[PDB]
């Protein structure tokens, strides 16, 4: 690979979502044996575009997702004299 | 000299006077934002000591400085791949533009990919990549995403917005004719559609010319 | 002598890592802003002023750069502008007739309801105005006729 | 001149008075052998992370 | 792994502190890391040099710790500013910014306290059980080029309606939901149809 020499994994033509990133577009996965492949960015989708065609939603989902944000870290204090000299 | 902040402009203000635009420009400007830097790595033992066992026997009394130094650089390298994923991998499904590119006069030839392939890149992206230009334990780690994958992500974001407007950002990509997408976008800025449809050829000639000036500006200015 | 070499090289390596961590945080803030511009300028139309180009943002196009991203912001930049006489409201039968969506503008003689960003005169009608109160309150009241669409039919 | 590495036969065209060639950042990356005068190219021994 | 980000911070702290403590058992080129040993088996003129080496090493370790704490504190401050902005614009209001308050069309967010941070439950309107229709930019009636006031002109195989853009609700073409502008010559994709006068 461009990332280096990979030993113990079998290269395949198939492309999947990245599982263990190796680098330079090469990822690794576990199927029995360890495979190395070129990662797939997603499923190709040619939208049915025309100059007079539209798609309208006839329903909806109402989704609830979660976003986790750190707001603080531990307040620490170091007595430099105690640390350095005891 | 003392620098000038600009040209003085006393606005013709009155309590019953207004200025209304009778026309428009349609301007295209470029914004350049760095997203990642080189993923570098150091072997602190080989930098400080090289191949010497004597120096390697030393530097062990200094503790975990080396383990702390390459841990920080590893965190930086992992973050660079996270930076690119957050910017570019914002799209589900790799959208493709139809072979028939009837976008109401709007011409995206210079930003859409070309199969002549200096990679699957656009004319503008080819200009961009030409414009900007291991020893002692220093190694450079390749990014997880190749330039071809980033250009593939970029072309999927470009194909989705041309074909489906902002719908693909929210849920499934819903097709809408271009210049009907543009009529929605005039409503977003307080213009009542209509001005687009009655000026659809002017709004397009102004867009295509403004896109043409970018490839000139990129090729000309270093 | 090795300890002197070790101390100097270790300090050189600590200096390099510290400035890489500071630069990485600077790049991360740039990458977060670029990821926000992709969401709000490319995947939608932004109402935030100057966030996506100069002017009224219409739509943006991302282009791949070797270590960054280039946005092609398409903005509606108005102006071949002209000047007009303006009234906050129009008095007709003492009802003050405020405009629903646009602004009242005047030629030397005649009045119209144009949209605020493009000049498109249109005559004063009950369909594009709404009535609120009498004419004693608003400071810039101007007399004019407000056309009732239904009356000519009857 | 003491060092470690791989000595390929190089096409560097040294001037007759010179004895070895350095690169940017001052790393000895070429040398001409004293006997049988001819330029050799030094490349570092293979190394990396695992 | 859902709370991994929060966990990361905790680990990134503890490990650092651990390193600091484990830097107290390093000679730094001295006879021992135990300072009382140096004082016990050395004359103070030489014990002073050994103590100086230990002091330099421990001071460098503590400076490294403080610098990395400052950098991580700047990172946490950026995260906390983003969290405050999300509290203001997602919980205290409805945001029009795309993907700022979740994927979809943001309806409302709910805050939840997390052991060392915040969690936002974003409720968004995700459209789609979608269908395909034929559209026209404008409808030509009496040569007047009618445009939809707030929705879009959509077509069945035979008939035309004005539906809202994000939900399918046909409604017949009327003068109440369209406005007239110009004649039928200019609009490129204009389509003949009748507009109903109430
Ligand atoms: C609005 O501005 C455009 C220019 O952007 C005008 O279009 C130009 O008109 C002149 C002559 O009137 C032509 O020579 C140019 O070729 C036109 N340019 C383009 C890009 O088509 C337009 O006339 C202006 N409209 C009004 C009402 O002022
Ligand atoms: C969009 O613009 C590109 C270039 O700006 C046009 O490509 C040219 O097409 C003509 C004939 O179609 C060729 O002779 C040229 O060699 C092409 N390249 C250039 C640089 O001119 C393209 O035709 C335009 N699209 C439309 C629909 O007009
Ligand atoms: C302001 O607008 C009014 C209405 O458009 C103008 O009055 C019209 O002027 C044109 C001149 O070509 C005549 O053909 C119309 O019959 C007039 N309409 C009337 C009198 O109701 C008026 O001239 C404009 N004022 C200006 C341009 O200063
Ligand atoms: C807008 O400003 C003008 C300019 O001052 C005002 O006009 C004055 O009106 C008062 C009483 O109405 C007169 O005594 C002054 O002589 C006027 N001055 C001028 C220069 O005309 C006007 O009142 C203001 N308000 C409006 C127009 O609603
Ligand atoms: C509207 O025009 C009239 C005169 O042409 C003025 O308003 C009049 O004011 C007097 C005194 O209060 C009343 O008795 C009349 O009934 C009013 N007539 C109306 C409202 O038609 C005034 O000059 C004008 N109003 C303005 C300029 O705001
Ligand atoms: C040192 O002297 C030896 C002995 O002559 C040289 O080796 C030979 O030199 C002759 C004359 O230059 C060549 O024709 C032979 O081909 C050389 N033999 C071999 C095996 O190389 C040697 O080149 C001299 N080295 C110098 C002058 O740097
Ligand atoms: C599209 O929708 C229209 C209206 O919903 C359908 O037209 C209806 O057809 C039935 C069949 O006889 C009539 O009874 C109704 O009165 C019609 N509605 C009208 C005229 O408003 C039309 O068939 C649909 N086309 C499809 C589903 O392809
Ligand atoms: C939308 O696209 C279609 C397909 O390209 C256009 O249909 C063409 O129309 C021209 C003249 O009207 C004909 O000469 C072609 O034969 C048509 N092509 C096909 C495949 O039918 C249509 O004109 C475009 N514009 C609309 C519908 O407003
Ligand atoms: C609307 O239908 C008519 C014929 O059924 C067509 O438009 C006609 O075009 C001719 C030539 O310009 C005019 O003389 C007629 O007055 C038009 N009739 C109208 C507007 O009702 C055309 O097929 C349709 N218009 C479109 C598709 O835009
Ligand atoms: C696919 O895999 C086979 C066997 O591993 C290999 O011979 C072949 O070259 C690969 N590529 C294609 C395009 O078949
Ligand atoms: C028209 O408006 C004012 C009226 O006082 C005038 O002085 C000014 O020159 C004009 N402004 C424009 C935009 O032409
Ligand atoms: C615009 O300004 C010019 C110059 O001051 C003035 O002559 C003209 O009357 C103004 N027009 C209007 C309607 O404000
Ligand atoms: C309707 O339009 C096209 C026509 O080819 C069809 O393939 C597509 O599946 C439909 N659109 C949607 C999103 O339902
Ligand atoms: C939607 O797509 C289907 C399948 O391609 C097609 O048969 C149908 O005509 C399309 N309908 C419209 C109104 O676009």
């Amino acid at each position: 690979t461009r990332a280096g020499c990979l030993i113990g994994a079998e290269h395949v033509n198939n492309s999947y979502e990245c599982d263990i990133p190796i680098g330079a577009g090469i990822c690794a996965s576990y199927q029995q044996s360890i495979i190395a492949y070129t990662m797939s960015l997603g499923a190709e989708n040619s939208v049915a575009y025309s100059n007079n065609s539209i798609a309208i939603p006839t329903n909806f989902t109402i989704s609830v997702t979660t976003e986790i944000l750190p707001v603080s870290m531990t307040k620490t204090s170091v007595d430099c004299t105690m640390y350095i000299c005891g | 000299y003392t620098m000038s902040l600009g040209a003085e402009n006393s606005v013709a203000y009155s309590n019953n006077s207004i200025a209304i635009p009778t026309n428009f420009t349609i301007s295209v400007t470029t914004e350049i934002l760095p997203v990642s830097m080189t993923k570098t790595s150091v072997d602190c033992t080989m930098y400080i000591c090289g191949d010497s066992t004597e120096c390697s026997n030393l530097l062990l009394q200094y503790g975990s400085f080396c383990t702390q130094l390459n841990r920080a650089l590893t965190g930086i390298a992992v973050e660079q791949d996270k930076n690119t994923q957050e910017v570019f991998a914002q799209v589900k499904q790799i959208y493709k533009t139809p072979p028939i590119k009837d976008f109401g006069g709007f011409n995206f030839s210079q930003i859409l990919p070309d199969p002549s392939k200096p990679s699957k890149r656009s004319f503008i992206e080819d200009l961009l990549f030409n414009k900007v230009t291991k020893f002692n334990g220093l190694t450079v780690l390749p990014p997880l995403l190749t330039d071809e994958m980033i250009a593939q992500y970029t072309s999927a974001l470009l194909a989705g917005t041309i074909t489906s407007g902002w719908t693909f950002g929210a849920g499934a990509a819903l097709q809408i004719p271009f210049a009907m997408q543009m009529a929605y976008r005039f409503n977003g800025i307080g213009v009542t559609q209509n001005v687009l449809y009655e000026n659809q050829k002017l709004i397009a000639n102004q867009f295509n010319s403004a896109i043409g000036k970018i490839q000139d500006s990129l090729s000309s200015t270093a | 002598q090795i300890d002197r070499l070790i101390t100097g090289r270790l300090q050189s390596l600590q200096t390099y890592v510290t400035q890489q961590l500071i630069r990485a945080a600077e790049i991360r803030a740039s990458a977060n802003l670029a990821a926000t511009k992709m969401s709000e300028c490319v995947l939608g139309q932004s109402k935030r002023v100057d966030f996506c180009g100069k002017g009224y943002h219409l739509m943006s196009f991302p282009q791949s750069a070797p270590h960054g991203v280039v946005f092609l912001h398409v903005t509606y930049v108005p102006a071949q502008e002209k000047n007009f006489t303006t009234a906050p409201a129009i008095c007709h039968d003492g009802k003050a007739h405020f405009p629903r969506e646009g602004v009242f503008v005047s030629n030397g003689t005649h009045w119209f309801v144009t949209q605020r960003n493009f000049y498109e005169p249109q005559i004063i009608t009950t369909d594009n105005t709404f009535v609120s109160g009498n004419c004693d309150v608003v400071i810039g009241i101007v007399n004019n006729t407000v056309y009732d669409p239904l009356q000519p039919e009857l | 001149l003491t060092g470690t590495g791989v000595l390929t036969e190089s096409n560097k065209k040294f001037l007759p008075f010179q004895q070895f060639g350095r690169d940017i950042a001052d790393t000895t990356d070429a040398v001409r052998d004293p006997q049988t005068l001819e330029i050799l190219d030094i490349t570092p021994c293979s190394f990396g992370g695992v | 792994s859902a709370l991994g980000k929060l966990q990361d911070v905790v680990n990134q702290n503890a490990q650092a502190l651990n390193t600091l403590v484990k830097q107290l058992s390093s000679n730094f080129g001295a006879i021992s890391s135990v300072l009382n040993d140096i004082l016990s088996r050395l004359d103070p003129p030489e014990a002073e040099v050994q103590i100086d080496r230990l002091i330099t090493g421990r001071l460098q370790s503590l400076q490294t710790y403080v610098t990395q704490q400052l950098i991580r504190a700047a990172e946490i401050r950026a995260s906390a500013n983003l969290a405050a902005t999300k509290m203001s614009e997602c919980v205290l209001g409805q945001s029009k910014r795309v993907d700022f308050c979740g994927k979809g069309y943001h309806l409302m967010s709910f805050p939840q306290s997390a052991p060392h941070g915040v969690v936002f439950l974003h409720v968004t309107y995700v459209p789609a059980q979608e269908k395909n229709f034929t559209t026209a930019p404008a409808i030509c009636h009496d040569g007047k080029a009618h445009f939809p006031r707030e929705g879009v002109f959509v077509s069945n195989g035979t008939h035309w309606f004005v539906t809202q853009r994000n939900f399918y609700e046909p409604q017949i073409i009327t003068t109440d939901n369209t406005f007239v502008s110009g004649n039928c010559d200019v609009v490129i994709g204009i389509v003949n149809n009748t507009v109903y006068d109430p």
